[PDB]
RNA sequence: AUAAUAGUAAAGAUGAAAUAAUAAUAAUAAUUAUAAGACUAAUAUAUGUGAAAAUAUUAAUUAAAUAUUAACUGACAUUGAGGGAUUAAAACUAGAGUAGCGAAACGGAUUCGAUACCCGUGUAGUUCUAGUAGUAAACUAUGAAUACAAUUAUUUAUAAUAUAUAUAUAAAUAAUAAAUGAAAAUGAAAGUAUUCCACCUGAAGAGUACGUUAGCAAUAAUGAAACUCAAAACAAUAGACG
């Protein structure tokens, strides 16, 4: 029938939720389902949501919440840096394991919490990288210090032999300025699904 | 039918504040099993300075003794013991106020309530 | 008729439990409440001069 | 005497009123300006204006109806023009 | 929380759209004159060069420096955006 | 009456249940008597409100009235419950002169009463009849 | 004894007139504990310098008016200083938001109140306001 | 050297963005920002001012349901609380 | 009834009530005994 | 309001001024300390609750109150002439009470005049207890009841859901469809229908006169005619005007 057709189809398949677009608290992970189109099917305003898109959007991606509202309206948000932050987390090939001494929950009434990772990584960590310049040990990574530090779409708690002045103390806090160069030790992943990296300073 | 009370009690001396109130509680407490009466519960509380300084006929106070008194009672005879604490001058505050007991038999004082103890047997345990 | 005379008493016993273990209840917390004097003397000297778990909040 | 000597004026701070603010001495004018704001907030100056005259009980009561309108109004105002620079924003 | 429909409206609209711009930075020297004219007695070279500042700025006119469409869009999208019942 | 208990209690049946109680913890004097006291003191009507005594005269009317044990409803019975509040209304009134919302509502009692008496007369007039003599009308 | 614990710098700000007054907080240094608290709590005051706006001669309705409220803000400021009541902190209270309060606050923040906001503790609003109570005259047509 | 409202500081587990880093993620933020809640009757507190005092501005006046954010009923008991504690001594 | 219709009974309800108040005394005189 | 403290020449009022139980008999402001009445800030939306008048400081007593289930009664219902009871404010009769407010009265202003609007003294009254009386724009200017009809958004309560979700119910409130309507607009009624009661039949004269009943009274109800007009009224329209 229609129905079962409805059922498979591609916005049944996009799991609903009226979680806010923005949301100025603490964001651990993903809150909504990223949708792209093609490059064709944004120039004619084609997003296969129930309306048009506005032709101001000109971003491939977006997240939504309603397909339709009583003000006439597709509540959406055009962004989708989730994608991006997982690319970056992947390219730095850091693989998440659990600190606490458990099994690997990919390998063996509901469950809402989190397993394992969300799917951000399914790496697994026993690989080495080899390159031209020889097998990588240390994973070098550019980040900005913020007064912690930003590294890759990740914030990371930081570590260091000497704290340097004559970089910290030269810009107090216009530290975000420079890029500084780090190595990922590890990353281990909380209940909350907050993504604990912990990077140590290079120079 | 249960009655919880909040007196608020005199405190003359310095050295020993409570003797006046064990005292009050001791005495509306006697009133009560002498009258049928059936007193649960005498939770004390702080010597608690008063909001203003609160005035009974010629006398003023700015610290006082708190308690509830959780008891049983007739009607008649809770109004009475209301007009003996109104009465005496060694209390600045006084407050009866019914605890309903159409949907259980044990009931906690209000503090206890509040605090997440429904009935006494949780308090007991 | 029979449905509905089962349906009537049924109730009236649940009622009748429930007051059962009300009372239950009452007579388990009744060895706290205070009826003669000396009992209640104890209580007094319980609350007041041990000097101990004054209900004050901070 | 020694037990009053050692309460040394405890109850001074907590007896007193909202209306009392310490002053920093680097920015007396700033203390005054929250004292203000802090009068404002509990309609000290609103309620004493209030209070020169009478108004007839059904007459204020009416009064009163109309000023919870007009702020109901504002609200739905305020909701409506932010729906509306969401809208500006997005492309609608 | 409470949300707060309005009736239907003739027209919503803003009765005086604030585009708050930016202070005037003559005015902002000026200012900073005072301010260190407060300290420092009358005229010391502390605030020597701030003075100077000030006088470039206002050797042409008294201020350096001499709408939002908002509306525009209320106007616009009022029809859209309310919650009236059809026709 | 002077061993009468609230809450739809019988003293017979609470002091029996105590005893069996006790029986329990003994498998499994005093101070246990001057618990039963305390919950005698509890239970007791002269201590709860009057509310209580009100219900259980209706249930005592009602149960003097019944036509069948299921009885409630009958145009009889129903004339008996309104009877016992009507007379608890009246008294009330009697404390209370100025009343007024009150004695309309006795007013509005008394009026659904005749009605219902009305009723009973022309379904079963010596029934009617016999209800009335039982309530002194 | 008679010993000044602080001054209180108390100024009612009507519509028609502003009252200002200078007072010293007299604690004696020498019964019950309850007693002699209560009397800490409730130190006995003496007035040192009243003003009001007439008397720096605003005659009438120029009185009501912010710039005789300041003069006579001023005025008391000077009062103060010469007449040597700042050895101790102040403590400054207001009444009845009127033209003259502005003033009175200007003036302290000014040059005109600078020896004595150095010594001000506190300032602390006071105004009076009834739950129900008398009621007010009927509402002036005009 | 700058002040503490012109930078936005991210926590310690979170995610970022680009636009995380900007004024206009600051202003957003500032523009979007109990026991009574919880699902228990306010008539419980009235021998509790430390709790009902939360409910109450600085001077003593009881906060406008707009203000306190409580169920309409919630509200009115613990108006009600408050009444029956200020008319005690205790508040 | 608009108010610019009331006024004219309004009018006319004042004028009664004059009416009654002069013939008080006349009104008085012959109700008493007869 | 009285008294004390210390303190100094104005204070209070208004559009601006004066008169006054204001003040060189030492006030006003301030700080205390007594007393007296009457009112009830926030919360508050009269939301809700009440038959309507009404009704928001706290507590207690007695009364009445919601929903859903179970059982019972078996049309016992609806409306309601006459009748009955309750019925704001003012008013009246007793006896208390009397701070503040405040008809009247007197005085000061304002004004050509000012029997006013503003200010000052301020009596009845407002307050309580016991009554009388039974009217108000007593208004939703909309009598009560039942069956029914298209949507949406808000809350509120009920049930299930696998306590916090998205669902089914009701209830209210706000926008409407249809329909009705002189239109304004009404919107589950001012729609579609059925039942019962009240009331209207041009404007003036008139809710007047006479009469009767009721009231301590003011008054309330009942309620005509002659005489005189072709008027009189409502919704909306476009102006002019403020
Ligand atoms: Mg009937
Ligand atoms: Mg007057
Ligand atoms: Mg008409
Ligand atoms: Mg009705
Ligand atoms: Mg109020
Ligand atoms: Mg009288
Ligand atoms: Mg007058
Ligand atoms: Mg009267
Ligand atoms: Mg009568
Ligand atoms: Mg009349
Ligand atoms: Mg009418
Ligand atoms: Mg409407
Ligand atoms: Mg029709
Ligand atoms: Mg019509
Ligand atoms: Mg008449």
């Amino acid at each position: 029938t229609l129905a079962e057709l409805l059922g498979r189809s591609r916005i049944a398949q996009v799991a609903n939720n009226h979680k806010p677009l923005t949301y100025t608290g603490k964001k651990f992970h993903p809150t909504h389902q990223i949708i792209e189109t093609k490059p064709s099917t944004l120039y004619r305003q084609e997003w296969g949501l129930k309306s048009a898109i506005p032709s101001k959007i000109k971003s491939r991606y977006l997240v939504y919440n309603d397909l339709d509202t009583l003000e006439r309206i597709t509540t959406f948000e055009p962004r989708g840096g989730t994608q991006w932050n997982r690319l970056r987390f992947q390219e730095m090939g850091v693989p998440i394991v659990s600190n606490i001494g458990r099994q690997n929950p990919f390998f063996k009434k509901f469950n809402t919490e989190i397993i394992g990772t969300g799917g951000l990584s399914y790496s697994l960590p026993g690989k080495l990288k080899n390159s031209p310049n020889g097998v990588i040990q240390r994973t070098v990574v550019p980040g900005r210090i913020l007064n912690l530090a930003a590294i890759g779409g990740f914030v990371a708690d930081v570590v260091f032999f000497q704290s340097p002045p004559s970089s910290f103390n030269s810009m107090g806090d216009f530290i975000r300025m420079k890029t500084f160069l780090f190595e990922i030790l590890e990353a281990s992943m909380e209940k909350n699904g907050s993504v604990s990296m912990h990077a140590r300073l290079l120079e | 039918m249960l009655y919880e009370l909040i007196g608020l009690v005199r405190i003359t001396n310095s050295n020993a504040p409570k003797l006046e109130a064990k005292e009050l509680s001791s005495t509306i407490g006697k009133l009560i099993i002498q009258n049928r009466g059936v007193v649960r519960d005498i939770v004390p509380m702080g010597i608690r300075y008063l909001p203003k300084i609160m005035k009974k006929d010629q006398e003023k106070h700015f610290r006082a003794y708190h308690f509830l008194m959780l008891f049983d009672s007739s009607a008649a005879v809770q109004s009475e013991i209301l007009r003996t604490l109104k009465k005496d001058p060694r209390v600045i505050r006084s407050s009866i106020v019914k605890v309903d007991l159409d949907k259980q038999l044990d009931r906690a004082s209000s503090l206890h309530r509040s605090l997440g103890k429904k009935s006494i047997l949780e308090l007991v345990n | 008729k029979l449905k509905r005379n089962y349906n009537r008493s049924l109730l009236n016993f649940q009622a009748h439990k429930k007051k059962l273990n009300e009372l239950l209840n009452l007579y388990h917390v009744a060895n706290e409440f205070i009826v003669t004097e000396s009992q209640l003397l104890k209580k007094i000297d319980k609350v007041f001069n041990d000097e101990t778990e004054e209900f004050t909040d901070a | 005497a020694e037990i009053a000597r050692s309460s040394v004026e405890n109850a001074q701070m907590r007896f007193n009123s909202g209306k009392s603010i310490i002053v920093n001495k680097n920015n007396p004018a700033e203390s005054f300006k929250r004292l203000n704001r802090i009068m404002f907030e509990n309609n000290i100056p609103g309620d004493k204006r209030s209070q020169r005259f009478y108004m007839k009980p059904g007459k204020v009561a009416e009064l009163k109806r109309s000023q919870r309108h007009r702020k109901e109004f504002m609200m739905g105002f305020k909701r409506l023009i932010e729906i509306v620079k969401d809208a500006k924003r997005k492309g609608y | 929380p409470p949300v707060y429909r309005l009736p239907p409206l003739p027209r919503l609209k803003v009765k005086k759209p604030i585009i708050r711009q930016e202070a005037n930075k003559c005015l902002v020297l000026m200012s900073n004159l005072l301010q260190c004219w407060s300290s420092y007695g009358h005229m010391s070279p502390k605030c020597a060069g701030l003075v100077t500042e000030l006088k470039s700025c206002t050797s042409e006119s008294a201020l350096g420096k001499r709408k939002s469409n908002i509306n525009y869009h209320a106007a616009r999208l009022y029809d859209r955006i309310n919650g009236k019942p059809h026709d | 009456e002077p061993l009468v208990l609230s809450k739809g209690y019988n003293i017979e049946e609470v002091d029996k249940f105590l005893a069996a109680i006790e029986s329990a913890k003994r498998e499994r004097i005093e101070k246990l008597e001057d618990r039963r006291e305390a919950i005698l003191r509890i239970l007791s009507m002269r201590n709860s409100e009057n509310k209580n005594a009100i219900k259980m005269a209706v249930e005592l009317a009602r149960k003097e009235f019944e036509r069948f044990p299921g009885d409630t409803g009958s145009s009889e019975v129903q004339a008996a419950c309104m009877t016992v509040r009507i007379q608890n209304m009246a008294n009330h009134i009697k404390e209370h002169r100025k009343d007024f919302a009150n004695t309309r509502n006795l007013r509005i009692l008394v009026q659904q009463r005749q009605a219902i008496l009305r009723y009973l007369k022309r379904d079963n007039p010596e029934k009617y009849y016999w209800t009335i003599q039982k309530l002194g009308l | 004894k008679e010993e000044v614990v602080k001054y209180i710098l108390h100024g009612k700000f009507t519509k028609n007139n502003t009252h200002l007054t200078f007072s010293s907080v007299v604690e004696d240094k020498n019964l019950t504990y309850n007693d002699t608290m209560l009397y800490y709590l409730n130190l006995p005051q003496k007035v040192k310098i009243s003003l009001s706006t007439g008397c720096l001669g605003f005659r009438k309705a120029a009185r009501g008016e912010y710039e005789a409220a300041f003069q006579t803000s001023g005025r008391m400021f000077e009062l103060i200083k010469e007449k040597n009541m700042l050895n101790k902190d102040i403590e400054v209270v207001m009444d009845d938001f009127g033209k003259g309060r502005a003033a009175f606050i200007s003036a302290l923040v000014g040059k005109e109140g600078a020896s004595v906001v150095k010594k001000v503790v506190k300032i602390s609003d006071a105004t009076k306001l009834k739950f129900g109570g008398v009621r007010s005259p009927k509402m002036r047509r005009l | 050297k700058i002040d503490q409202s012109l930078s936005k500081k991210l926590p310690k587990g979170t995610i970022y963005d680009p636009f995380d880093f900007s004024m206009g993620r600051i202003h957003l933020d500032r523009k979007y920002q109990d026991i009574m809640k919880s699902g228990a009757n306010p008539l419980e507190f009235y021998a509790r001012p430390r709790i009902l005092s939360r409910y109450v501005t600085s001077t003593g006046r009881i906060q406008h349901r707009d203000i306190t954010g409580l169920s309409a009923k919630n509200q009115r008991r613990l108006s009600k609380a408050i009444r029956r504690c200020q008319a005690i001594g205790l508040m | 009834d608009s108010v610019m219709r009331k006024r004219k009974k309004k009018m006319k309800k004042h004028k009664l009530r004059k009416r009654r108040k002069r013939e008080k005394a006349e009104r008085r005189k012959l109700s008493q005994g007869r």
